[PDB]
């Protein structure tokens, strides 16, 4: 049977944070890439 | 004016999903550190 083959690891991963001295608060991005973990 | 924006991961670009190929890189320093932060600039002042 034909299968295909598709590598993992979509996309990356950011980082949004504010001032060291504002808040500890983060907020993540994945780039191209739908919500599926989360 | 603005030139597609590319980021490429020289970690899993090099080796991908090999932890050996990860450690050879690594044994070459920051080569892909330096890498990533190239592309990260051409984005910034792109995007500037």
């Amino acid at each position: 049977e034909i299968l295909d083959i598709t590598p993992c690891s979509f996309g990356g991963v950011s980082v949004i944070t504010p001032g060291t001295n504002t808040s500890n608060q983060v907020a993540v991005l994945y780039q191209d890439v739908n919500c599926t973990e989360v | 004016v603005s030139m597609t924006k590319t980021s490429v991961d020289c970690t899993m670009y090099i080796c991908g999903d090999s932890t050996e190929c990860s450690n050879l890189l690594l044994q070459y320093g920051s080569f892909c550190t330096q890498l990533n932060r190239a592309l990260t600039g051409i984005a910034v002042e792109q995007d500037k």
